[PDB]
RNA sequence: GAAAUUGUUGAAAGGGAAGGGCAUUUGAUCAGACAGGCCAGCAUCAGUUUUGGUGGCAGGAUAAAUCCAUAGGAAUGUAGCUUGCCUGGUAAGUAUUAUAGCCUGUGGGAAUACUGCCAGCUGGGACUGAGGACUGCGACGUAAGUCAAGGAUGCUGGCAUAAUGGUUAUAUGCCGCCCGUCUUGAAA
RNA sequence: AAGCUCGUAUCAGUUUUAUGAGGUAAAGCGAAAACUUUAAAUAUGUAAGAAGUCCUUGUUUGAACGUGGACAUGAAUGAAGAGCUUUUAGUGGGCCAUUUUUGGUAAGCAGAACUGGCGAUGCGGGAUGAACCGAACGUAGAGUUAAGGUGCCGGAAUACACGCUCAUCAGACACACAAAAGGUGUUAGUUCAUCUAGACAGCCGGACGGUGGCCAUGGAAGUCGGAAUCCGCUAAGGAGUGUGUAACAACUCACCGGCCGAAUGAACUAGCCCUGAAAAUGGAUGGCGCUCAAGCGUGUUACCUAUACUCUACCGUCAGGGUUGUGAUGCCCUGACGAGUAGGCAGG
RNA sequence: GCAGUCAAGCGUUCAGCGACAUUGCUUUUGAUUCUUCGAUGUCGGCUCUUCCUAUCAUACCGAAGCAGAAUUCGGUAAGCGUUGGAUUGUUCACCCACUAAUAGGGAGUAGCUGGGUUUAGACCGUCGUGAGACAGGUUAGUUUACCCUACUGAU
């Protein structure tokens, strides 16, 4: 479903000598708390050699944008270990909130390479401060003075199935 | 990527105008006038000074654009025709059988007549396509010059007066007998 | 480009690029010999023959003509008062616009500009100019040096180069069994006529260097007295 | 291609 | 005095099968009752169930936003100024708010977005009415009594017959391989 | 089936703890990568008390044999079956599937252990089916769903949002053989280069001199053949990249130079398509057909529906109770289920 | 096919795997070929319909020392043709006559068929003391329709 950024900690559980855990942080996008937490504890057993079951998450809080009203830039690190092996890729999206650029590179991924959710790993995602630092030319075309385009070709939706007018299409 | 819009630049010289349709595009000037149907290619046309002419398409692909140069290139075509006018110049070679070329007229169709091409009895005739122009040389000894305003029209008048001469069979590096387009030019 | 792009024409040549390293190099030559040599002067030598540029840099040994790339004797004379590697020197690097040229001697002023007055040497029509005079080829068998001299002492065109008589400088030749004949005299050139770069190569293939060249200087820099003369001797 | 790559280096 | 089979009268269908099952229109045919038989609408109820309106609440960064104030920053540079052109503006330098505004951080108070809660209210749609004098758990009433509380009662209209209903052939929506033995899997 | 020898206080295709399994290691410092200190499930048996424990106090320091006395309770989850004795229809080496290992080759696969289904099996879906998905088979009413679908046949949106593909027999086709790659067909990425010391590509000039470098030669000047392939001037010239002359000549290229100007070039990765070998009666994504798809990946909603699930009416079977009053085999209340070949029982 | 070299590449972590090429294999003077060695199972032919191109010829083209004639390969091309015969001490083929050519394959056809499965006959050899069969060999020895559909005609 539509994504969301969660903050996932993680103090794998003190032993005997050894309190106060390390407190380890994540940022971790999903649709719920659930797929947060999964999501987390996947990355921790990756990373090193903690477990689900030697460790409990200290507190999860969703991480809402900061500016949802304001158009940004974003270039995000992107690593998918499909179909051949892993290898770094990177892509750059406008949007107006981190979460709609994390939903559109999930879709472009899937609709381009083919990669799954669960075969996509999102190390950053970064807000580029200045213009000209963008460097794909699908996103700095927008970003030009004056910009105005048409919309050629409007179609207009019917809801009866016969129509007497013979619908043209302006312009 | 789809670019969000890319445009060409025409340029119309003062001595021709171009009025354009929908996709319809017509060019007037001191040599004559020249039409093109241009409603497949889906562009756009606007003036900007009245002199010249921007096409642009908007969310075009690559095919797009170069459906778009092309599309200048044949305006551009098409003006420098009415304006210089193109000359075609063909020359007919021969070695033993010597090549009778005449513009014969049935019905106002004005066929060119090449005769007794290497030997053969068959008379071939190449119609003149309208538009274009045909005239003997003179001082430059076989030589047939062919001249108009559109470069399609006589350009493909040109390529089926060489091809009708084809010669069949026979070894070509020995038999040079035939016609070839000597060179290609502007009437001014 | 995915696909559908230009294919680079490789071929097993010896020679390589040199790249960034002789243009580097170019560079500290020129800001060594800026200093080196008591005089600096800038020659607009647009095109000449390479032996005729040897034979100039021999002229005189106890002298060096640096050239190569314009941008890179600017850059090195300097564009700018600011950075100029010699005071007013940039005035001197404004000044070069052609095919340049830089030679740094300590010959005395008055004396190189006598021997560049003097130094006429011959050269092609180059196009672009104004033709020397009139050519017309023999309405006849064409020799290789379109009967200039004497037909007896000239040798008929060789076969090999009639299609480039005919598609490139465009001549109505006709083959013969032995020789390459032309029914008609053809002119290729009038006087005062700015020569076509069809009229240029056709005069090139008969050899006709009727065209005088003498190298052109614009200006002249004095390291001494760090003042730049506007010296403009043809 | 990363434009904030030189972070990365400054973090390390 | 049966069927297989055949002839006559009566009814029905037929565009390369027929026969059967769930479902209904149609012909034909048919048993039923008494101060009660058949079919429906309305009102308010119990169970199941579907779709709307709307009110009050607990959580987020005690939502973030938007917005006001504040110190700074910048250009896809606002006003003004400067250089070239000149058909009143034009191309590039300047200028951080001026004859527009934007971003960063801080200070300030609301609501909305999302989740959940209400032993909150309420309209409409469909099926079911099973049990058969009381015994029990409950609610409102000072009480008398009543009630949506261990399964529906009241009112109204027509027909009192082939109208509903059963049988049957065709009319049509869908399904439907020939039974028995064997193998018990190309299963054929 | 008759057993009740039980009202089982014991049972279990399950879980937890103790000990382990081959040590798979995921360190590692120790004696400086030389140790196992220590750290975890892939794949599993045994043990969890009442016929259990404690005391005692004769025998055979050790250890093991004996009488007597004391306490009537030892992890989670679910449940009222301890199994034997009287014996009895049918059947016994049958087909497919995941897993562990074990032995093999053009390619299949062979020999074993465990685990399910089919047989005996209906119902919805995948067009069509012994194995594929769903799924607890009495007769009915209402409602909600599985898998599969929502252009028609066909009940449901020609729904919303991002991209991907023009195929001169794409696609809706199994995930596996043809399959290694090739496309100046397309979309997005990774790694290296040149760049106002003017990036790529476009037009013009230089491309020298020792030199026509040494062997052969009728001819061999850079470009028929064999060893060299040395050095000067540059911005550059390679004893020569190719065309052509008997022989040069000439043209041209590697590079450089001059004009415009700004991004360009090289190798790979991923997504879709064309090839990547196809004949015999004429036809197949199920057919029509579909191209911002009605093809593809994915997200968000809404709806169709099975004998699947929720509520209720009725028949039967089973089980627990009440019942001394024209039939205790009679009547009433409550609760759970109803598949099925061979075969057994009971009632008609 | 086996035995080796090289690596464009993949890669126990980049030692191993490995594409395209490549060496040894099975009388150098057109000389001979007088080898031609076991198919345990049939193949081969009369009438006749259709279909595939992996095309023999006809049609249209490109590349080949294509001077012509003539010939080779390749691209499309199934519309039309692809024949008359000797040979059984074998005929899993073959020769010579024309023609532009005599290309390869499927549906096979209880319609007819000759070899082959062949049954009680009979003759020579092997085995076995015999009945008898075999490593052989030779020879004499059901069959449609008037039922339905399919096809050609006709009410």
């Amino acid at each position: 479903a539509h994504f969301k950024e969660y903050q996932v900690i993680g103090r794998r559980l003190p032993t005997e000598s050894v309190p106060e855990p390390k407190l380890f942080r994540m940022r971790i996008f999903a649709s719920n708390e659930v797929i947060a937490k999964s999501r987390y504890w996947y990355f921790l057993q990756k990373l090193h050699k903690v477990k689900k079951a030697s460790g409990e998450i200290v507190s999860i809080n969703q991480i809402n944008e900061a500016h949802p009203t304001k158009v940004k830039n974003f270039g995000v690190w992107v690593r998918y270990d499909s179909r051949s092996g892993t290898h770094n890729m990177y892509k750059e999206i406008r949007d107006v909130s981190r979460v709609a650029a994390v939903e559109t590179l999930y879709q472009d991924m899937a609709a381009r390479h083919r990669a799954r959710f669960r075969s996509i790993h999102i190390l950053k995602v970064a807000e580029i401060e200045k213009t000209a630092d963008v460097k794909r030319q699908y996103v700095k075309q927008f970003l030009t003075k004056d910009l105005k385009f048409p919309l050629p070709h409007r179609v207009q939706k019917s809801t009866k199935t016969f129509s007497y007018k013979r619908p043209s299409t302006f312009y | 990527m789809k670019y969000i819009q890319t445009e060409q630049q025409i340029e119309v010289p003062e001595g021709v105008t171009v009025s354009i349709k929908s996709r319809i595009v017509k060019v007037v000037g001191p040599r004559g006038t020249l039409t093109k149907n241009l409603k497949h290619i889906d562009v756009t046309f606007t003036k900007v000074n009245n002199q010249l002419i921007k096409v642009a398409v908007h969310n075009g692909g690559r095919k797009h654009v170069a459906a778009l140069r092309t599309v200048k290139s044949l305006v551009d075509n098409m003006i420098t025709g009415v304006t210089k006018g193109y000359k075609y110049k063909m020359r007919y070679v021969y070695a033993h059988f010597p090549i009778n070329v005449n513009i014969v007229e049935k019905d106002g169709a004005k066929f060119i007549e090449v005769r007794n091409f290497l030997g053969d009895k068959k008379i071939r005739n190449v119609p003149v396509r309208d538009g274009v122009t045909i005239e003997f040389s003179t001082n430059v000894k076989d030589e047939i010059v062919l001249s108009g305003n559109s470069v399609e029209d006589v350009s493909q008048n040109a390529a089926d007066l060489q091809q009708i001469c084809r010669v069949r069979n026979k070894d070509i590096r020995k038999f040079l007998d035939g016609i070839y387009v000597s060179h290609k030019g502007f009437i001014t | 480009m995915p696909r559908s792009k230009r294919s680079k024409l490789v071929t097993l040549a010896q020679t390589d690029k040199k790249g960034r390293e002789n243009k580097e190099r170019i560079f500290d030559e020129v800001r060594e010999a800026l200093d080196t040599y008591r005089y600096v002067w800038v020659l607009h030598l647009d095109d000449v023959r390479t032996p005729v540029l040897q034979e100039i840099r021999t002229s005189w040994a106890g002298s060096k003509l640096i050239m190569g790339k314009r941008k890179v004797l600017q850059k090195a004379l300097g564009e700018k008062r600011e950075e100029e590697y010699k005071e007013n020197l940039y005035q001197l690097s404004k000044l070069c616009s052609g095919v340049t040229g830089l030679l740094f001697t300590d010959e005395d002023v008055n004396t190189v500009k006598e021997y560049f007055k003097s130094y006429v040497r011959s050269d092609y029509s180059r196009p672009n100019t104004k033709a020397p005079l009139t050519f017309t080829i023999p309405e006849g068998i064409v020799y290789s040096r379109g009967g200039q001299i004497p037909a007896e002492e000239d040798v008929p065109m060789i076969h090999s180069l009639e299609p480039t008589m005919r598609n490139k400088f465009e001549i109505p030749t006709k083959i013969k069994a032995g020789k390459i004949t032309i029914d008609s005299p053809y002119l290729v050139c009038t006087e005062g006529e700015k020569l076509d770069v069809r009229q240029a190569l056709i005069l090139k293939q008969f050899g006709i260097a009727a065209s005088e060249f003498k190298v052109k200087v614009s200006a002249y820099y004095d390291n001494d007295s760090s003042t730049v003369e506007s010296t403009n001797i043809n | 291609n990363f434009p904030y790559k030189a972070k990365i280096l400054e973090e390390i």
